[PDB]
Order: structure tokens, then C-alpha cells, then sequence
């Protein structure tokens, strides 16, 4: 049931109590890290999807 | 996965050109899509974790 909290704002509850303005400082950190790759795989899949274009 | 909007024209010289002004652009949409769901296995659960489940049923008794 709906009633029943999800994790995500059962970690929410946590990070509130354990670190209000910290979290966005981590969001930054690991942003940083993850933007990156994914970026790097972006571009990646695109130039394959312009490849199998210029192969077809 | 950061999102790969549509080929918005065929042709390599001029539409990819500004293709990749779009979407590598510095001000761009990063929409994002989920990868495929990879068969996960369920994870075994420790003992300790289990002697912590376990003492909580016996409460109900």
C-alpha cells in the first residue's frame, strides 16, 4: 500500500537528518562523474548511429 | 543514458553539422533514458541480516 514510505524518502528522511546542505555538495561530486561518462557514451552511440546511417 | 533526440535531417555535410551544435551544444536538453533491465540474480541474504529479520518475527509472538 501507498501508505507504506518508499526508500527513496526513507533516505531522504536520513540524509535531512544527517546532512541538510551537504547532500548538495555530493550531488556535485558524483554529477561531475556521471556526466562525464555518459557524455562519453553519447557521443559514442552517436557516432555508431552515424556510422550504421553512412553504412546503410 | 543521456538522451539522443531524433536525426532531425539526413544528410551528413550540413543537417549532422548542426546536429552535433544541438546536441553537444554547452546549452543543451540532456533528457534521459533508462538502459534495458539486465537480468539481475537476487542477492543472498547474511546470516547476521537474517538473526535480525527473524528476532523481529519473534516480537510478533
Amino acid at each position: 500500500l501507498s501508505s507504506i514510505p518508499t526508500a527513496l524518502t526513507r533516505w531522504t528522511e536520513e540524509c535531512k537528518v544527517l546532512d541538510a546542505e551537504s547532500m548538495h555538495d555530493c550531488v556535485s561530486v558524483v554529477k561531475v562523474s556521471i556526466v562525464n561518462h555518459l557524455e562519453f557514451l553519447r557521443d559514442e552511440e552517436l557516432e555508431e548511429r552515424r556510422e550504421k546511417r553512412r553504412k546503410q | 543514458r543521456i538522451a539522443l533526440p531524433a536525426p532531425r535531417g539526413s544528410g551528413t555535410a550540413s543537417d549532422d553539422e548542426f546536429e552535433n551544435l544541438r546536441i553537444k551544444g554547452p546549452n543543451a536538453v540532456q533528457l534521459v533514458k533508462t538502459t534495458p533491465l539486465k537480468p539481475s540474480p537476487l542477492p543472498v541474504i547474511p546470516d547476521t541480516i537474517k538473526e535480525v529479520i527473524y528476532d523481529m518475527l519473534n516480537a510478533l509472538a
